[PDB]
């Protein structure tokens, strides 16, 4: 029973884990949506740019190196892969 | 016997003014004074080349602007209308210069 | 003497293109002068990269486009790249 | 002889010529393809016709004829499109956009 | 990982991903995750609370920039 | 004359009424007393950043005047970039 | 005739003689003073110093002999000074810093 | 048996020898350091160069980099990171 949207393959626990490493005390139930969404929407923009970079090298394959790229691009930069 | 205004009446008159207006706010002459006051530590007798100084005037208004904008929306977050300084410290937390 | 570059007359020209009747301040046109300035390195920024970054020594058309994806977004894209597309074929034709 | 323009060639209004001239001086990169500059040159064009006419437009709608600063921060803010690639730089003179918190209205 | 391969199909077709760049996301989204969510206490606080709620969240990205 | 210059209390050359109507612009509607030392700091504190790394430009240029020019410059770096005074 | 290295000659261990390469093809100019990569590699061995002696202590707390990222993120992170560099990079698997709010602990 | 890579990893396995004789460094943190200081090494390249190009200097030397670490390091290194490379050219310029 595991056909769907993968964005829902994202726990509820797991997120509460991660609000925990923030140090979050408590949480109500209607934010594991929007954190679906606001996630969502953070995988569109680096993707897009990783994806450019692929297709311009002509290359049908990812590499890690165009991740940390993308990255950079977005004042996030990435020490640990490359580069 | 005179007309009074209710308060903040008159304050939302200025708001819809200085937002059609784009003419700058602080007087001429003491901004001046003060930058050259300031910048004396870095190096002695420096001259400010006239054009240059209203440039620190316009960036820094815009600057100033963009705070208070935004130590507003908290404030109403806060359910609050007066805005105290505690909010402008979390406004500069959250973009990350105070921190 | 003291002879200065800018881009003052090409703005004036294409501003008639679109409008040939309004006016412009001074004031306004530098900024122009400023901001036609501001992209033109910032897009020249991320092609001079992408050209070592697949270790090309030279810089091209292809380079540029997918350089304009990149900075520019929404609808822009497609459309200043159906520009571009469309104004290197002309040059191309009459080259 | 009979030499042409190379933004004419392409019928293009911005200068082809000083573009070029920029990248080879501009140490971008060691080597310039021929295509790329006349790319190049052809989307500024795009770019600064969509936000003059905006600017030209709106100030006409304000029974003006001269372009000020005034009209010209009004059309980049109020184009979320064009308000990603501004939403860093601040213009001279700009003046704030005309926005007042709905919880700042008058009670009644 | 099947969550990477469904979007990326949208942007386009036969991706085949590299293993060493997958975990990099999660690392990058995770440390993003974590960031946005500290400040949201921050937020939360202010209003004297202790529980956040997306409003919060909504705010917290705004001031940063990123909400417009 | 030739010697000394005004460097005492220039803080206060910002009145309250200035600050009083740039916050009118921002649209806020009642303000408490308190807030204007902060902005002082604040606004200094966020000057001298401007101008440490404007008067760096100046000295290796080997100047004595501050150009606008530079001052821009700055401004870049810190990421505020300013339109209408060059470019 | 024999040769020494630089990095020797200015007392250095990071190598003055790679790193002066890469501004030849890093295209930031087209000639470079010989005095300037000196100059620079000097500069790293003084910052890569300053953040390991911090991870050292770290080592130290925790007793393991090799040094591992976990110390990396909590060295470069207590620094407030150094925090102020590196204000926008994220370590692999660093971990945040063990922080609690006041508020969200016992009122006793 | 080809394609060699190119690392600083030699280099900073040395330094920390200097400062710690008995620790031991792990080889994906290597990666960081590998990484890092690779960051700031165009960070600092790339200002200088633009102060060349805004002086019109067609050339980067020493003064450039000094200004130019003046800028990033906030504050305090700077003097030991400027006194750094001031001793270390001395040395290098002595025997050159």
């Amino acid at each position: 029973k595991v056909l769907r949207d993968n964005i829902q393959g994202i726990t509820k626990p797991a997120i509460r884990r991660l609000a925990r490493r923030g140090g979050v005390k408590r949480i109500s139930g209607l934010i594991y949506e929007e954190t679906r969404g606001v996630l969502k929407v953070f995988l569109e923009n680096v993707i897009r740019d990783a994806v450019t970079y692929t297709e311009h090298a002509k290359r049908k394959t990812v590499t890690a190196m165009d991740v940390v790229y993308a990255l950079k691009r977005q004042g996030r930069t990435l020490y640990g892969f490359g580069g | 016997k005179p007309h009074r205004y209710r308060p903040g009446t008159v304050a939302l008159r200025e708001i819809r003014r200085y937002q059609k207006s784009t003419e700058l706010l602080i007087r001429k002459l003491p901004f001046q004074r003060l930058v050259r006051e300031i910048a004396q530590d870095f190096k002695t007798d420096l001259r400010f080349q006239s054009s240059a100084v209203m440039a620190l005037q316009e960036a820094s208004e815009a600057y100033l602007v963009a705070l208070f904008e935004d130590t507003n929306l908290c404030a109403i977050h806060a359910k609050r209308v007066t805005i105290m300084p505690k909010d402008i410290q979390l406004a500069r937390r959250i973009r990350g210069e105070r921190a | 003497k003291t002879r200065k570059e800018s881009y003052a007359i090409y703005v004036y020209k294409v501003l008639k293109q679109v409008h040939p009747d309004t006016g412009i301040s001074s004031k306004a046109m530098s900024i122009m002068n400023s901001f036609v300035n501001d992209v033109f390195e910032r897009i020249a920024g991320e092609a001079s990269r992408l050209a070592h970054y697949n270790k090309r020594s030279t810089i091209t058309s292809r380079e540029i486009q997918t350089a304009v994806r990149l900075l520019l977004p929404g609808e822009l894209a497609k459309h200043a790249v159906s520009e571009g597309t469309k104004a290197v074929t002309k040059y191309t034709s009459a080259k | 002889a009979k030499a042409k323009t190379r933004s004419s060639r392409a019928g293009l209004q911005f200068p082809v010529g000083r573009v070029h001239r920029l990248l080879r001086k501009g140490n971008y990169a060691e080597r310039v393809g021929a295509g790329a500059p006349v790319y190049l040159a052809a989307v500024l064009e795009y770019l600064t016709a969509e936000i003059l006419e905006l600017a030209g437009n709106a100030a006409r709608d304000n029974k003006k004829t001269r372009i000020i600063p005034r009209h010209l921060q009004l059309a980049v803010r109020n184009d979320e499109e064009l308000n990603k690639l501004l939403g860093r730089v601040t213009i001279a003179q700009g003046g704030v956009l005309p926005n007042i918190q709905s919880v700042l209205l008058p009670k009644c």
